[PDB]
DNA sequence: TTTTTTTTTTTTT
């Protein structure tokens, strides 16, 4: 799945922690196990430059630690930037995701009660956005 | 149940990176093939896309899922749906290398067990197959497989690397002071002048008239190399038995003429100089010899990477000679029979990176001409023999077709051809009653 | 549950014969050895009699016995009893070289099928292991097993010891010929150094074009075997009348010319050689010749072995030939015809302990090359007669493709393959008129 | 799978 590479490669790589955008303003509910998701790039935030042992050390008592350590084993790349790019890829489509479930809502609505011009142009651009990605 | 090896997650990986991206392929073609897969189902969509890449055609969800239902296999490998899931699972195509090499690496493994499998179930059921059926169905799987991983980068290396490669060479051989010789020494300074000794992956001839200096000139370059030198050399008489070149070449290092040797005589003024070169030869243990009249390429293969094996790399190898080999599937046709033995050989001399030397018989065109002196075009059942050479020597003696010649005792060596070097000759003396050539000390003509 | 292959009965015979007889324990233990026994009790057993034998004592029940008692092992061996049923299995300990060689035809599948187990645990469970580890880990096995067989034939002969054989035989050749032969007389001296006879259950083959000696060499070989010993021979002539083959041998053994016996114009001299050669074969009475056309190998299966029953065994079998047997049940493919009754054959002979001498014929391809000497891929409809011969002669006549060769009533006979010794050719005289064949006194040209 | 008979092109002695 797309959820276990992009914790496999945050653990393998803490430092990628930094550079992740908010996930706050969307709800977690849309992808599983996105609540935590965010949290560990919190903890980086509160503690920037941590080694992978002190990322793990926050939720060593944690009962999702033994997923994070077996991600960790699972698909051990030694190049750092290819994971860098990795990380930016699986980042770019959890975007696209979002932007394609408020493409669903629209469509939703427009089943529900139809689109006016401004609402068909709206929704038509973000489709024109997501097939760009 | 012990699951076959297999990575279903690395599949999916490279199925769904080739969905996105097309300019890979080449990369993953190169790396994997649809029978490696594990299940079923890919084998079908790697060979659907491996018809569609083929057509020049691109690949893309609408195309792979038309392709399958003209030939029926959409609904075998899941339908649409199932393709839909494998593209979309993939974030991206970067590392479809790895997966690549580890679903070549499952697929070997498979291949193994299926051979351990079936070797174990050919031993407990022979069938009527001896002991030696087993062993030599176990090895040839093995080599089957050793063949087939030995192709992995054999592909149109770029001039960087190159060039990177043929520097150090130049640069080892430069440090080294081996103040020309590089190869292994002929023992005769002339002749490693223009030669610079037998190189390694070479394939040397020595052609001639019948009972000309053939075995006479082969055996010296064999004790020569022998001498000077602490790697084993291999010889194969096919002509005559080992025990009449052993004592030639008893004669040849004594320099007692053979006469007596023949008869057995150990008389003592002469078996006291023979004496210690039977010392020499068996602390050395430098000399191994079989002529085993009647060989195919493939015994000589066999018998020359066991020896290789057991002792460490070879030294030389000496043929007596080519004509005498043997190919059982090309016996209707002589002529492609010894296009076989001849590419046969110059192939042992690259895979055990050392010279071969093989002997020749020529034609009786040759004394038609006026001028009695061989040239390449003079081999026998020729063609495929001056082709594949690197260098080829004729030995001619003026004394045996003239009476009245200049050359008296003085043999020459022509050399018809080198590929990497200049040609020309060299004149050597000639001890018929000891059977052996000799530097030629006296005055040395010029080549034209 | 497989259970691994073995010989309980070789075993026990093995170890009642080196009891019984002591001087030949030395050609057993270099045979086999302790560990290649499949029970442990009886591994032990044999180190109880190596021990003995490196101490020097005598190797029989009482020793036996007692070493076992002193070691505690006689209780672990089922004690006395079972010591002295080991020989009561044995007939005898003149046999004990076929049982010995079965005992390691066992190990070796032993050590095959062990080692085929240990890859398949290798591949099931890498542990890290790399593809080129399991590789190098298989190939060093398989050469382990090809290698430790010792034998004979396996590679070229070194230095020391073709030295050594120069100068041996260089001696012993001035002084006198020391000729061997130790072997299942075939009647021809030289015939004997090449084959060490006909060896039992073995499968020999005997091909050639028509009309040249093929059954007048077999019928020969027939009556030299006869002469020379004791056991019956048996005959299975499917093509000539067992008067026509009769008339043959009288003429050969009697040295008359066949033609007078045909046409009757004998006198009193001849008549005198007849009765003097029915005089011997009525002695000895150990002939028995079949003229039945169209058998099957179910057929002379059962009269071979009624015949062995009857008299108590064969010491020779021949069939006059191989083509013109029929299997109905195969009766529409020629080629699973043919590899049935080759099979069947060689299942009764090593079943009987006794060779088997089976005549082929051979394809028109022969005598369309420019060398008309046969080659082992001239048997016809040769589906397996090549693989499950264990010696194959031809026999070749050069006078009958040339009138004005030197070679005028001499045959080659061309040895094709051979299980144990090499292979080359055996000149003999040809005496058609008498329909017999001679030893080439004449001078021995040197084989090339 | 093997044995048979007919064409046409090459290479050698
Ligand atoms: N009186 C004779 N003089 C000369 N040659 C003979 C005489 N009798 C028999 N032969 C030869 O002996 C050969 C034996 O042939 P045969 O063994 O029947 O052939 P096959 O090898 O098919 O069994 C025949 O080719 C025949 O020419
Ligand atoms: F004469 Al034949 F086989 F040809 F016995
Ligand atoms: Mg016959």
């Amino acid at each position: 799945t797309t959820m276990r590479i992009l914790i496999g490669l945050l653990v393998q790589n803490p430092e990628l922690a930094t550079l992740v955008p908010p996930l706050e303003n969307l709800d977690e509910n849309k992808l599983p196990g996105l609540g935590l998701f965010r949290e560990l790039v919190n903890t980086c935030l509160s503690q920037p430059g941590l080694t992978t042992g002190q990322l793990l050390e926050h939720y060593r008592g944690t009962n999702n630690a033994a997923t994070l350590e077996k991600l960790s084993m699972w698909d051990d790349i030694a190049d750092k930037n290819i994971a860098e790019q990795t990380f930016t890829d699986s980042l770019n489509h959890m975007f696209d995701s979002l932007l394609e479930l408020r493409q669903e809502e629209l469509i939703a609505r427009e089943r529900t009660h139809g689109l006016s011009n401004e609402e068909c142009l709206e929704l038509w651009t973000l489709n024109q956005e997501l097939a760009k990605k | 149940l012990k699951v076959p090896p297999h990575s279903i997650e690395a599949e999916q990986s490279v199925l769904g990176g080739l969905m996105l991206d097309n300019e890979r392929w080449d990369d993953v073609a190169e790396r994997v093939v649809a029978d490696d897969f594990y299940t079923r189902p890919h084998r079908h969509i790697f060979t659907e896309m491996a018809r569609l890449q083929e057509s020049g055609s691109p690949i893309d969800l609408i195309t792979l899922a038309e392709s399958l239902e003209r030939q029926g296999q959409l609904d075998s490998v899941g339908g649409c749906a199932y393709l839909a899931e494998l593209s979309k699972n993939t974030p991206s195509a970067a590392n479809i290398s790895a997966y690549a090499d580890i679903v070549r690496e499952r697929a070997v493994v498979r291949e193994m067990i299926s051979v351990a499998n079936e070797i174990a179930e050919a031993g407990f059921d022979p069938q009527g197959r001896t002991s030696e059926d087993l062993l030599d169905l176990a090895e040839s799987r093995v080599f089957k497989i050793a063949e087939s991983r030995a192709n992995k980068d054999e592909g149109p290396k770029n001039i960087a690397d190159v060039l990177d490669a043929t520097v150090a060479r130049i640069e080892q051989l430069f440090q080294q002071p081996h103040d020309g010789v590089t190869g292994v020494n002929t023992g005769y300074d002339d002749l490693n002048k223009k030669t610079a000794g037998l190189q390694p992956s070479d394939l040397i001839i020595v052609a001639a008239r019948p009972s000309m200096g053939k075995t006479t000139f082969a055996m010296n370059l064999v004790e020569n190399a022998a001498m000077l030198q602490d790697k084993p050399v291999l010889i194969f008489s096919l002509e005559m038995p080992s025990e009449q070149i052993m004592m030639r070449s008893l004669a040849s290092l004594s320099r007692v003429d053979q006469t007596k040797i023949r008869t057995g005589q150990l008389d003592d003024e002469d078996w006291a100089r023979i004496s210690g070169t039977m010392g020499i030869l068996l602390e050395k243990r430098n000399i191994y010899i079989d002529d085993s009249s009647g060989l195919t390429p493939t015994e000589v293969r066999s018998r020359a990477r066991r020896i290789a094996r057991e002792h460490g790399g070879i030294g030389l190898i000496m043929i007596d000679y080519l004509q005498l080999m043997r190919v059982p599937a090309l016996s209707d046709n002589r002529t492609l029979e010894i296009a076989e033995i001849s590419r046969s050989l110059k192939a042992l001399a690259k895979e055990l990176n050392v010279p071969v030397v093989a002997l020749s018989q020529l034609n009786r065109s040759l004394e038609q001409r006026a001028d009695k002196r061989p040239v390449n075009s003079d081999l026998r059942e020729s063609g495929s023999i001056e082709q594949d050479a690197d260098l080829i020597m004729f030995i001619y003696r003026d004394e045996v077709y003239h009476e009245n010649s200049d050359l008296k005792g003085i043999a020459e060596i022509i050399i018809g051809k080198q590929r990497n070097g200049p040609i020309g000759t060299v004149r050597l003396t000639f001890n018929g009653q000891w059977s052996r050539f000799d530097n030629y000390a006296g005055p040395q003509y010029d080549d034209e």
